[PDB]
């Protein structure tokens, strides 16, 4: 992982938005969105992320 | 996070002060309810403009003021002797609300 | 027999209907009810044994040889529709269409519903 | 629409300044309508202290939010502001003025002049 | 001034209102396979906002 005053950037494109998949990560300590809420992630498709 | 005003104003009775306080954050928002005051020594503060640019009963229509951008602006006509007062700006943040440094108007003759 | 429950889950847990008739006018009421075992009328009442929020509230006449009486009970948008008809007397062969009694204004999900009867 | 105060005038350091506002003319238990209190240190500009509501919502400035707290009986239309641990440079005259959104202080009482020392 | 925060509404729900439909209670949501039994980890929220 880079580092916070350099952070990486990734973009994302034509595929399968499975948010299942990264739910396997960690106990979880922070998780928190806006805008959308956390039921209709595995639902929306966007233009660009 | 600091409403900025001029130390003093001046100019004869019968001519046109203007007195300004300009935001320094963007934490002011919409900043559309700015209030300005009349402090008299040995007296409590008066409001004399809220909400920008509304007048409070009892108050002289030589008043009045207006907004552009993040800064506000009091607008004394007519100026009388009698204006002799610090005049001071309010605002709210995202947290609390400021007032401003204070501007001394002094009327020559 | 005197009432109805209608609701869900029947317990404080949702919002609950309760019908209940008197000798003279019948109450009802839409509550957060926790509703008795085995709710019954005692001539008092056992049919609830506590309630938290309410919303609607209504009292007015009562819906109430032997006697035969139908009613229709819908539930529609919100509103809960009672038809009803009374006539002397398994169940009787003929015509007869039931007319209008009263129209609930409650917004409440109703799956299950229980009679209430009194005892002596 | 009047505001009152009275207190102490001189504390002593560390000690516990208590003020108390009465009003009279209005109700403070009416929405949009609350009570707040203002300081004013010679040579320097106004300060918010505190806001306390008609629901008894208690606000208080970012920067003494520590050392202040604010009551209220609304039966004897009283607001009671107290100030913990006085330090030499706390002094300045203290104001009790009415609080509304449109305007944000107004009815502006005379004031009390407090001493530390 | 720092926010009013006596006006609540709903983001979590099992499904959608019926017309003039009124739901009151605050029975926490479980958004995933688990019984969270009322404790707001993951996939477990408070209805109201
Ligand atoms: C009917 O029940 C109500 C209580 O819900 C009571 O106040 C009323 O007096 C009763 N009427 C008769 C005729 O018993
Ligand atoms: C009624 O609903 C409100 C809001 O959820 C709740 O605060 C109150 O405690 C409920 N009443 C009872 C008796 O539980
Ligand atoms: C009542 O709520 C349940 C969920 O507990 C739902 O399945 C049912 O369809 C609802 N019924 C009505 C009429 O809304």
């Amino acid at each position: 992982f880079a580092s916070v005053y350099a952070w990486n950037r990734k973009r994302i494109s034509n595929c399968v938005a499975d948010y299942s998949v990264l739910y396997n990560l960690a106990p979880f300590f922070t998780f928190k969105c806006y805008g959308v809420s956390p039921t209709k992630l595995n639902d929306l498709c966007f233009t660009n992320v | 996070p600091v409403l900025t005003q001029p130390a003093s104003v001046s100019g004869s009775p019968g001519q046109s002060i203007t007195i300004s306080c300009t935001a320094t954050s963007s934490d002011v928002g919409n900043y559309n309810y700015v209030s300005w005051y009349q402090h008299h020594p040995g007296k409590a503060p008066k409001l004399m403009i809220y909400e920008v640019s509304n007048r409070p009963s009892g108050v002289s229509n030589r008043f009045s003021g207006s907004k552009s951008g993040n800064t506000a602006s009091l607008t004394i006509s007519g100026l009388q002797a009698e204006d002799e007062a610090d005049y001071y700006c309010s605002s709210y943040t995202s947290s609390s609300l400021l007032f401003g440094g204070g501007t001394k108007l002094t009327v020559l003759g | 027999i005197r009432g109805w429950i209608f609701g869900t889950t029947l317990d404080s847990k949702t919002q609950s209907l309760l019908i209940v008739n008197n000798a003279t006018n019948v109450v009802i009421k839409v509550c957060e009810f926790q509703f008795c075992n085995d709710p019954f009328l005692d001539h008092e009442f056992r049919v609830y044994s506590s309630a938290n929020n309410c919303t609607f509230e209504y009292v007015s006449q009562p819906f109430l040889f032997k006697n035969l009486r139908e009613f229709v009970f819908k539930n529609i948008d919100g509103y809960f529709k009672i038809y009803s008809k009374h006539t002397p007397i398994d169940l009787p062969q003929g015509f007869s269409a039931l007319e209008p009694l009263v129209d609930l204004p409650i917004g409440i999900n109703i799956t299950r519903f229980q009679t209430l009867l009194a005892l002596h | 629409i009047t505001l009152k105060e009275s207190g102490p005038t001189l504390v002593k350091p560390t000690q516990t300044l208590t003020l108390t506002c009465t009003f009279s003319g209005f109700s403070v238990t009416t929405s949009g309508v609350g009570v707040g209190w203002i300081r004013q240190p010679p040579g320097k500009a106004l300060e918010y202290l505190a806001l306390i509501y008609w629901d008894d919502d208690k606000r208080y400035s970012t920067s003494l939010k520590s050392r202040l707290t604010i009551t209220k009986d609304t039966s004897k239309n009283q607001v009671v502001l107290t100030m913990t641990n006085m330090d030499p440079v706390d002094t300045a005259t203290y104001y009790c003025a009415r609080h509304t959104i449109p305007s944000i202080f107004d009815y502006w009482g005379q004031g009390i002049l407090v001493t530390v020392s | 001034v720092s926010g009013n925060y006596n006006y609540l509404y709903r983001l979590f729900r099992k499904s959608n209102l019926k017309p003039f439909e009124r739901d009151i209670s605050t029975e926490i949501y479980q958004a995933g396979n688990k019984p969270c039994n009322g404790v707001a980890g993951f996939n477990c929220y408070f209805p109201l906002r």
